[PDB]
DNA sequence: GCTTATCAATTTGTAGCACC
DNA sequence: GGCCAAAAAAGCATT
DNA sequence: CGGTGCTACAAATTGATAAGCAATGCTTTTTTGGC
């Protein structure tokens, strides 16, 4: 699958960067989405998709294994909604 | 955060690297994780969360407007999962 | 208006990647 | 980096 | 450049509650490319 790894190769490639850069960069890109996530702001990336933040109230759960019933504790979570232009390009996508 | 906001923010941090070069680093990142996920391949960023894709059954759909039908041919659909970090420093809530 | 996702606790096999 | 008009993408409705 | 220990991560399981969405015309936001 898609790594770090393998981004900061195409980077080193593609667009010629030193390994330090390509390697960096990439950790960046993925902090500065956690970090303005964790601010409470939403992350829109025309093209790929938005990382929205959602709050949600307490609920009912259980144990899967033995069926204890247990109580989802409220939270914030965060979710991706694709845009078209992404989903079109992957609703014929064939799983490798 | 829009796409170029983030170019600018991580720009701005970094004062060894190129604003014009941060530009095409992101662009061409997200399209390599665009590329990636259309060619059925998922993304693996432990941590931060990890990009898959879902199946979606052939079904009757209907135009949410008119009402009328509409056939619906199986498909694949983006999945995220935020990793752990990201989804502790995500939960304001404790 | 219907389908799919969310999540609890516990185990088990897998794999990203920081750190030598 | 800023202005601006046009294109592109996304958002709304309701999705 | 490369081996690897640490753990995050994937898969699974049940069931009440939450989220997302099929078509498409019009509106609003973001990106683009010349200067």
């Amino acid at each position: 699958a898609l790594t770090k790894a393998e981004m900061s190769e195409y980077l080193f490639d593609k667009l010629g960067l030193s390994k330090r850069d390509a390697k960096e960069l990439v950790e960046l890109f993925f902090e500065e989405i956690r970090r303005a996530l964790e601010n409470g702001e939403q992350v829109k990336l025309s093209g790929f998709g938005n990382f929205d933040l959602r709050d949600k109230n307490q609920r009912p759960g259980r144990n899967p294994k033995t069926g204890e019933d247990i109580p989802i504790t409220a939270r914030r979570v965060v979710t991706f909604r694709p845009g078209q232009k992404l989903k079109s390009r992957v609703e014929n996508a064939s799983p490798k | 955060m829009t796409k170029s906001e983030l170019i600018e923010r991580l720009a701005t941090q970094q004062s060894h690297i190129p604003a014009k070069t941060v530009e095409d680093a992101v662009k061409e990142m997200l399209e390599h994780m665009a590329s990636t996920l259309a060619q059925g391949e998922r993304i693996a960023i432990r941590g931060f969360g990890s990009f898959s894709l879902h199946y979606r059954a052939p079904r009757t759909g209907r135009n949410p407007k008119t009402g009328d039908k509409v056939e619906l041919e199986g498909k694949y659909v983006p999945h995220f999962k935020p990793g752990k970090e990201l989804r502790d420093r995500a939960n304001i809530y404790g």
